[PDB]
């Protein structure tokens, strides 16, 4: 009855209501939690990925930060988080990501499941509003290119420990 | 509805009518615990953050007070506790507070309409129109929320630097 | 007077039990419940795994912090009385 | 109530002898000779057969694991090592003990959160007033099962026997540890 596994009935609770619903379900993971909650916490996963991903790649082939010195996170992006660590530059983006965190993620889930809002909109159109279509269009966009991107920081890191990163960015 | 959180409806109805209200409190904690106290902590903190700027700027100047050995704002609280006279401070205030015991406690369960943060402490009658008591309610606690990071801002550049007056 | 407190014929105490957190919703006292429980369960630790001396290492943070325990006793059981209450 | 003859759980090898058969369980009554599930008769202190069916199934399936993680221990195939952490402790009931704090203490807090959570009606069972709840049903590979009657029954007669064995397996590996031989082919 399912799409991506057309042998094996079709997983409950996944009807289509949320966008690139295909049934894949086999562990039948959709009942611990609600599904405002898994939707959401995969797509802050992607969002992470996705600028871990842009990040990863930028500073690898490259790049500096206004003012970035010279210590062993210019060497690589390897080394850039045992060096950020020392620096306390981590504590910063700690702080910040806290921050927004709390004001974001708290009142994100906290409102689905009182009921308020489609799970992970948080406003920030930036432009495009007026053309619905497009908008569950790049609902769809978003999620693929956050599993896609989920899939390759995955690979992308593993890939470099492997051989513990002799400078290869296409690594 | 929510003003600063445009994603958001009124975080508990809770922020309604009062002054400074942007529909600011995604921990919902306004809805949680009654609001008159969090408006009092609110005020209390920034009026403290108010003139501790104020104090820390003017020690940090050369107005100094006879006696009270000439140091930096930062070394001030020690030197002046080794003084004596932080004792006496602390007195003073622990007085002001046993007042603000009993004005909590008479604002909190009914049998007074007092506002958090309210006192009577208005010698010249700048708020007696309700329109300029909005007004000046609003540059309040525009203040507060200001100079907490302001203090902050201060005490944080001046323990980490050695220490001037502008804080690098 | 006081308010009718007594719940013996009912599953669960009504929200008033609380007293001044009786509007916190079940959530917040679950989650200050299992911070409260580490925090305090590693300030307990740091009298163990390091020996409390004679002055030199008492470390009154950790002293504070070791009440968190019996707190998260009560954040735990609060979070149970909202749950069934509905908040 | 639930008078104990609708619950599954009977066993053929109990009625082996001519006379009382089945597919796997026995025909006339489970057995009970204690009559330990007629005890809520007198007294409400004594639990009903639901809170003793759940107490069992909770027993069987960690004494499955438990019997499992035995025989996996004992010889070879451990975790990959690291930093600051060995799992090389072949022997069992030792191994808890030579491990940091970060991992022994995570095992039991994370049992304690799912046996917590998953705790929502269990005094609602010990007065038979099953309602939700239901003996063993979790919810972890509920809809699995077949859903006819006689297949999810003999299911479930494969779990309780499975896991009745591996009850007194657990318990011959222990009692060993305990006391030289309690075991005569031991391999612990
Ligand atoms: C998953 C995301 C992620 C993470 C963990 C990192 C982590 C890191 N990056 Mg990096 N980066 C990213 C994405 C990311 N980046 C992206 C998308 C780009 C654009 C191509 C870059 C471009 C970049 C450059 C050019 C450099 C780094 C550097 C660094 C290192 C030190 C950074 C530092 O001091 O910050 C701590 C200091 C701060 C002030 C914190 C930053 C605060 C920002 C604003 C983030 C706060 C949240 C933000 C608003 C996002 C929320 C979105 C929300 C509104 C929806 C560190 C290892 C530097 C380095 O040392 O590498 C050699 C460096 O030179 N990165
Ligand atoms: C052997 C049986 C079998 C068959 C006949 C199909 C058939 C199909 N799968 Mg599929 N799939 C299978 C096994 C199978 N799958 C297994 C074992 C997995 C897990 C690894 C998946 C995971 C999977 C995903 C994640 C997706 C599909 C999708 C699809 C459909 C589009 C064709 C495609 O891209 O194939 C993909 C074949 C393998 C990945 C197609 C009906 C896609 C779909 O539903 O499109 C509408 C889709 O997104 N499949
Ligand atoms: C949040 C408010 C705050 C706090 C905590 C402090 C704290 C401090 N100030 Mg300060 N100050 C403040 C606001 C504040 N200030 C403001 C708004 C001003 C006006 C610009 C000043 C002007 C000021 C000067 C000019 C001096 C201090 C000094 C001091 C230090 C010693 C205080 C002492 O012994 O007083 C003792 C006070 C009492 C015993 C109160 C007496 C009781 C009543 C009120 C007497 C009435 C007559 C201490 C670190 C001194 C310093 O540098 O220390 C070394 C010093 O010379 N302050
Ligand atoms: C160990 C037993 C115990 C228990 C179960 C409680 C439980 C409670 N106390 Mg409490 N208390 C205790 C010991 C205890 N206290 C001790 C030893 C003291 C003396 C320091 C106090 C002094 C105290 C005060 C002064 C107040 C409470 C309050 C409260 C209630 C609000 C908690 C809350 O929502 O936090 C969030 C809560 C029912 C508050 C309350 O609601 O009063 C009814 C309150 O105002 N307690
Ligand atoms: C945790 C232990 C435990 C518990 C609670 C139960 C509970 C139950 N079993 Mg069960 N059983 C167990 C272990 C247990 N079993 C083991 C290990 C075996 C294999 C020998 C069996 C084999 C078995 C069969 C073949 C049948 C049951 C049945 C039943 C049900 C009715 C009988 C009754 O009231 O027993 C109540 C049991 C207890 C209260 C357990 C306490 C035991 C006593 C009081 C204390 C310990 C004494 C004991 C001898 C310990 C010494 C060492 C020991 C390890 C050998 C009930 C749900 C019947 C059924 O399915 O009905 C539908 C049935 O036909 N059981
Ligand atoms: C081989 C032993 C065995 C068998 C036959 C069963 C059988 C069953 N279990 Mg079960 N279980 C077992 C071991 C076993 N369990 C163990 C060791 C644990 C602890 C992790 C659990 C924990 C567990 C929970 C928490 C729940 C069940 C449930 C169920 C029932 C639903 C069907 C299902 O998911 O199982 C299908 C089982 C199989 C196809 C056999 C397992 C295949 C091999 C052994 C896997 C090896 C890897 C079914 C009667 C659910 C229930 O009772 O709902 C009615 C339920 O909520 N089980
Ligand atoms: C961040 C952590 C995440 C995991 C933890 C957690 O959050 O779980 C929370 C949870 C379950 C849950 C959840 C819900 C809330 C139901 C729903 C959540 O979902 C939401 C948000 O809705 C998910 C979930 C699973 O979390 C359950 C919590 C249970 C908890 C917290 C149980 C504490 C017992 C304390 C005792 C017995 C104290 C004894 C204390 C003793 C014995 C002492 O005081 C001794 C003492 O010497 C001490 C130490 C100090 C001295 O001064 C005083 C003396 C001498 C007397
Ligand atoms: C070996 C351990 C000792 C087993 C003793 C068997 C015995 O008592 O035989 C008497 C019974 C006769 O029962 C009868 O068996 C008949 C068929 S069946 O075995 O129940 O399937 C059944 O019709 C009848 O009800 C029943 O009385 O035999 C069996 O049921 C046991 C089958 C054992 C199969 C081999 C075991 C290895
Ligand atoms: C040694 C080591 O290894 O670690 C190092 C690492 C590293 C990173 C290098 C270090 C650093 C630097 C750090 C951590 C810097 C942190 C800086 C930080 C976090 C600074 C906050 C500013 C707050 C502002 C600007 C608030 C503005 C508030 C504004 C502008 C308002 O308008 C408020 C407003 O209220 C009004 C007034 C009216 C209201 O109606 C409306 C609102 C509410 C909007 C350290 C310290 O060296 C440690
Ligand atoms: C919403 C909003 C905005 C926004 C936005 C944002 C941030 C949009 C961002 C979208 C983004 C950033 C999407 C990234 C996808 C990354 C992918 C697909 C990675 C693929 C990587 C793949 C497929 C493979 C990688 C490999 O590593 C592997 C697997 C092995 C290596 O050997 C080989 C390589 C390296 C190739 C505006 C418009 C800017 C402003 C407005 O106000 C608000
Ligand atoms: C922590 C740890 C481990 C572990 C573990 C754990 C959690 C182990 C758990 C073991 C566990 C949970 C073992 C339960 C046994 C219960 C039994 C046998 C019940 C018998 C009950 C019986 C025999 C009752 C029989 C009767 O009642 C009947 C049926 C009817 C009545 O009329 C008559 C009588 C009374 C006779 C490892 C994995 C082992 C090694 C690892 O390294 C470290």
């Amino acid at each position: 009855k399912s799409q991506a596994l057309p042998f094996a009935e079709r997983p409950a609770k996944l009807d289509g209501t949320l966008v690139g619903d295909v049934g894949f379900d086999p562990l039948g993971l959709s009942n611990i939690l609600p599904i405002e909650w898994m939707r959401e916490a995969e797509l802050k996963h992607g969002r992470v990925c996705m600028l871990a991903v842009v990040g990863y790649i930028v500073v690898d082939k490259g790049l500096r930060a206004p003012g970035a010195e010279k210590l062993v996170a210019a060497t690589s992006s390897f080394t850039a988080h045992d060096a950020a660590v020392q620096s306390g530059h981590m504590w910063a983006l700690l702080l910040a990501c806290g921050l927004f965190e709390i004001v974001g993620a708290g009142a994100i889930a906290s409102t689905l499941n009182g009921g308020d809002r489609k799970p992970g909109e948080f406003a920030l159109t930036g432009g495009f509003d007026r053309d619905a279509a497009k908008l569950e269009r790049f609902k769809l966009a978003e999620i693929k290119h956050s599993r896609l991107a989920m899939m390759a920081f995955s690979g992308l890191v593993t890939q470099e420990v492997s051989q513990t990163l002799p400078r290869l960015f296409p690594a | 509805k929510s003003q600063a959180l445009p994603f958001m409806d009124a975080p508990a109805p809770l922020d309604g009518s009062m002054a400074g209200d942007k529909g600011f409190d995604p921990l919902n904690l306004s809805g949680s615990f009654d609001i008159k106290w969090m408006r009092e902590a609110e005020l209390k903190h920034g009026r403290v953050c108010m003139l501790a700027w104020v104090g820390y700027v003017a020690v940090d100047n050369g107005f100094y007070v006879p006696f009270a050995p000439h140091v930096s704002s930062l070394a001030a609280h020690d030197a002046a506790v080794k003084a004596g006279p932080m004792l006496g401070l602390l007195l003073a205030v622990g007085a002001i507070e046993a007042i603000s015991y009993n004005a909590i406690a008479e604002m909190m369960s009914g049998e007074t309409d007092r506002r958090p943060g309210d006192f009577y402490l208005d010698p010249f009658n700048l708020c007696s129109t309700p329109e300029k008591l909005e007004s000046m309610l609003e540059k309040e606690i525009s203040h507060c929320r200001l100079a907490m990071f302001a203090f902050s801002g201060v005490v944080t550049q001046s323990a980490l630097t050695g220490g001037a007056f502008p804080y690098t | 007077e006081a308010a009718d407190t007594w719940w013996g014929d009912k599953d669960y105490p009504p929200s008033i039990v609380l007293g001044i957190g009786k509007d916190v919703p079940s959530s917040i006292f679950g989650v200050t419940s299992g911070l409260a429980f580490a925090i305090g369960v590693y300030c307990v630790a740091q009298s163990n795994l390091v020996n409390i001396l004679s002055g030199s290492t008492v470390n009154g943070f950790y002293v504070a912090g070791a009440l968190l325990v019996p707190y998260s006793w009560g954040l735990h059981v609060a979070a149970w009385i909202q749950k069934q209450n509905g908040k | 109530r639930k008078p104990l003859s609708e619950y599954v759980g009977a066993s053929q090898e109990l009625a082996a002898f001519p006379g009382g058969g089945g597919k796997e369980g026995a025909a006339p009554v489970p057995w009970d000779p204690l009559q330990l599930s007629e005890l809520w008769k007198v007294s409400a202190n004594n639990p009903d057969v639901a809170w003793l069916r759940e107490a069992e199934l909770k027993h069987g399936r960690m004494s499955m694991l438990a019997i499992t993680g035995v025989m996996v221990q004992s010889a070879g195939i451990h975790l990959p090592g690291n930093a600051d952490i060995s799992f090389a402790n072949a022997d069992w009931a030792m191994a808890p003990t030579t491990l940091p704090p970060a991992a022994w203490g995570q095992v039991l807090f994370f049992i304690g959160l799912a046996e917590g959570q998953t705790s929502a009606g269990l005094f609602d069972l010990w007065l038979g007033n099953t309602e939700k709840r239901e003996p063993g049903n979790l919810g972890w590979g509920t809809q699995f099962l077949s859903k006819d009657k006689k297949a999810a029954d003999k299911m479930r007669l494969k779990e309780l026997k499975n896991g009745r064995l591996a009850m007194l397996a657990i318990m011959g590996v222990a009692f060993n540890h305990v006391i030289p031989g309690a075991l005569p082919g031991c391999m612990y």
